[PDB]
């Protein structure tokens, strides 16, 4: 077989589905690995370092892509009217994985389906206790709520943590993290590490043991996801949160409803209540936001209050992002790979591949 | 003249104590000592005796040294107490831990300008029954200067590691 | 009697030299304290919240200085020649208290001379234990320190702490450390905190144990001449990912501690923090206040540090002020009587009474 891993040339996109260790690994199943000239410079992957684990370098995205029988990205490829038919670069007849975005993004999957190319996409992994080695929405949101801290403290005017100090005493900084998953447990631990005094809060009811564990205080108002409340929940989350969120430095936003856009836990009536100097770093800003003046790309300064919601949060980690993004993809990969009729022969009953699979 | 203790002389003093309050510095840090710290603050906090730290504002060798080290062992901050909120505590307390301190303790701060740690603020440990010293030799601090705790009281000079000599603290503990 | 604060009119300059609680013991002390309107917006401090200390406000700088006995500024003030004459607003026969980075700007201390004004080096506080609490030195540059650590993070692709997922494990980040005076010592304990592996390196053989104390590790060799040592310091920079230099020989420009030659054998993706950059940058491809990157490596030289904390460095700063005024404040007699035995008046005290005092130059 012959795989190909291209440059990301959607801007922004540091991150890559390929490591020296993944490469490795593929050429042990059974795989000719193409990579392009400079594709993970932003990863801080050099191409020599591929080379040593036994890829070729192509030189550009079509040449790598031409003779590709599977193809890894991060992102769902470019269509035609996005500005590059990369779609049209990728074989008529190859296996696509990454990304898609499937549920959004149809006008994609029209152009895969118009050329016989038989695309993957990983957002879509069925949510069971095996599937954690190929999920890429944890392993990316892991590094987005490191990140929220590290994005946080940048913003935020203040240090974090308490110093007894010749001049006086410094106080820890008090951050508050709403929603309490991958990222969610990251950003609570993260914090703690900087000598912050974490508080948090969610919809689940377990997960007062989780942020306990961690050394963090709970705040207390069906497949490993929250399920919607109403308002009538909205309401109650106001001011049982109201009493730590004015006092409260640095605010983590976390929440996802998979299906809806995401849920409003911070006003803008509530915003005004918060110290000023105070940090937002709002998570969901690409999903609609936990908070609503929170606008993407870019940070809101308003009610004396900064309000970070940057997308792409898991591309400011892009070497940490990559490499696990590309052993989610082999993690998927391999137990469908037939060496000694060296091909990849994607078992059509797996549930894995039965909630991944979309066109062939 | 000098007084001396060992690890199971601590022991009889301070597990038969209501109060004991810590007071960490730089030998703590030096022998990174912190979680035997904590673990011998945990182990009078379950025999029923109280316990807080005294961090001295200009303890270690920068600003927030003992607050980082204490933080590692995950010690909460409820129990960490400044200078300027703790020694009148003192004297309501029957054990002055000091743990890599020697300077911060000094009471010729508020005595004589023949020392260069004159008009300094300083932990009252003087105030407490008993004075848990632990270093390793009868060497200056920072200063250069001695002690004249070290000469007097109820100061006892624990000789050795701090790391080590909490550690056989713990263990004469149970 | 009068103590003015004015707003910090320099450029990329958010302190102030003054807190709501030290506001609270200077009027105890028997002052009205003055401050400019929207003098503490950058240290997240509001005017609303000084008034509630029981704090004049000011509209101009001209009316917060203008009767001032006292005034209190966190960097020098500017002359005519600079652009605006701010010693000019200074009453006088009054008395200033600042960094004014006297041995270096003979100006701005003729131009203080000039006008009868009594001025204080802050940064000449003497190096002994009690004038700890007044040394400015020390408690902004512990916060430069930790800041150091934070803006690596920013700039660099990977995460500080080991993380072991279920899809696969990541190292953590390697950090090194030139120069563990304040600001290095307190960058290795806000990196090793943050899960990072941290070494250092200094010419002081008594920073072996510092570095030591709080899980750092002192690059020295196993076993003249010495500084073949740079060696070790090559074997170490190779694999280090965050650079943070510190080193700052007093007076003197910026030693050169990361050569050009060094950079290239160094990964990229890399960050280097020059908090040097001002005095020279111990890496001279460091550009002060922009983001340099050469041969891969990021080189990061940000203006005023501390400012970046201007939250928490304010009051530090303000408190520094304090602790050197409060012993000189008899209020018998309602009068400031600064004590000429005094080691700090002595080593601070640049010109008085409209003459040039300090042996710096004279
Ligand atoms: N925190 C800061 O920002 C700075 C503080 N300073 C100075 O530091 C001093 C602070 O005092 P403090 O740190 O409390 O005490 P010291 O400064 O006196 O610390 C040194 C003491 O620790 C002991 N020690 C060294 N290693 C060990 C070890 N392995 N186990 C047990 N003890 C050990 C030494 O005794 P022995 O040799 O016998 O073991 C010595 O007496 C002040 O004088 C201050 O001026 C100065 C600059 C900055
Ligand atoms: N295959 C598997 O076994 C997987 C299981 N999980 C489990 O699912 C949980 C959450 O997963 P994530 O992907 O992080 O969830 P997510 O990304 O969909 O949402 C983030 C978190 O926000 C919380 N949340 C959503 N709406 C909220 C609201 N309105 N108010 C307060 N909190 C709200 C949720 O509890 C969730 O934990 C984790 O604890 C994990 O154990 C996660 C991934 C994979
Ligand atoms: N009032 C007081 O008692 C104070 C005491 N101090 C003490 O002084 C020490 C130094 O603090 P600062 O003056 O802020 O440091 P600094 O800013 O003068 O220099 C930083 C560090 O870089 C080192 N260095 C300079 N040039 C170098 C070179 N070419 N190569 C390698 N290393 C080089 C120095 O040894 C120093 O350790 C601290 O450890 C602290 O304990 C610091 C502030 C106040």
């Amino acid at each position: 077989m012959k795989i190909a891993i291209p440059k990301e040339r959607r801007p922004g996109e540091d991150r890559v589905a390929i490591s020296p260790e993944v490469v490795k690994k593929l050429v042990g199943l059974g795989f000719e690995v193409i990579v392009e000239q400079g594709a993970g410079v932003g990863a801080s992957i050099t191409d020599d370092a591929l080379t040593a684990a036994g890829a070729t370098i192509a030189s550009t995205a079509a040449q790598a892509l031409s003779q590709a029988d599977v193809v890894w990205k991060v992102q769902r490829p470019m269509t035609a009217e996005e500005g590059t038919d990369e779609v049209a670069l990728i074989k008529e007849g190859a296996v696509l994985m990454c990304h898609l975005g499937a549920l959004t993004n149809r006008p994609v999957v029209e152009a895969l389906t118009k050329r016989k190319i038989t695309a993957y996409a990983m957002e879509l992994m069925p949510r069971i206790s095996r599937a954690q080695s190929m999920d890429i929405l944890a392993s990316q949101s892991n590094l987005a709520g490191y990140r929220a801290v590290i994005d946080g403290a940048y913003e935020f005017a203040r240090a974090f943590p308490m110093m007894m100090t010749a001049a006086g005493t410094v106080p820890p900084a008090r951050v508050l993290v709403f929603g309490v998953g991958v990222a969610g447990l990251q950003a609570i631990a993260t914090a703690k590490r900087l000598g912050a005094v974490v508080m948090a809060t969610d919809v689940r009811a377990a997960t007062k043991e989780q942020v306990e564990s961690l050394g963090g205080k709970f705040i207390t108002v069906a497949g490993g996801y929250a399920k919607e409340m109403g308002e009538e929940f909205r309401k109650k989350q106001a001011e049982a949160v109201l009493k730590e969120l004015v006092k409260t430095d640095i605010a983590i936003t976390t929440a996802l409803i998979p299906g809806k856009p995401a849920p409003v836990l911070i006003t803008e009536e509530m915003v005004t209540k918060m110290k000023p100097g105070s940090v937002i770093i709002d998570l969901a800003v690409e999903a609609g936001g936990n908070c609503p003046l929170s606008e993407p790309g870019k940070i809101v300064v308003k009610h004396g209050v900064k309000i970070v919601g940057h997308t792409n949060v898991p591309s400011r980690v892009a070497a940490d992002a990559s490499p696990l993004f590309a052993k989610n993809l082999l993690n998927f990969l391999t137990p469908h790979v037939d060496k000694d009729t060296k091909t990849l022969v994607m078992k059509l009953e797996d549930e894995t591949v039965s909630g991944t699979c979309v066109t062939r | 003249s000098v007084k001396a203790g060992s690890a199971e002389d601590a022991a009889f003093i301070m597990k038969n104590a209501s109060k004991v309050i810590i007071v960490p510095g730089y030998g703590m840090a030096v022998a990174q000592a912190q979680h035997a710290l904590r673990e011998m603050a945990d182990v009078l906090k379950k025999e029923g005796v109280e316990v807080s730290y005294a961090i001295h504002p200009v303890a270690g060798r920068m600003p927030g040294h003992m607050n980082v080290l204490l933080a590692e062992a995950n010690v909460p901050y409820d129990e960490v107490f400044e200078l300027e909120e703790i020694n009148s505590s003192f004297q309501t307390a029957d054990v002055a831990f000091v743990i890599g301190a020697n300077d911060v303790t000094n009471p010729a701060a508020k005595t004589d300008p023949s020392s260069p740690i004159y008009g300094m603020p300083i932990l009252d440990v003087e105030k407490a029954g008993t004075v848990l010293f632990i270093k390793r030799s009868m060497a200056s601090g920072y200063a250069g200067v001695e002690n004249e705790l070290f000469f007097r009281n109820n100061t006892m000079m624990l000789f050795g590691d701090a790391k080590k000599m909490t550690e056989q603290i713990v263990q004469a503990m149970n």
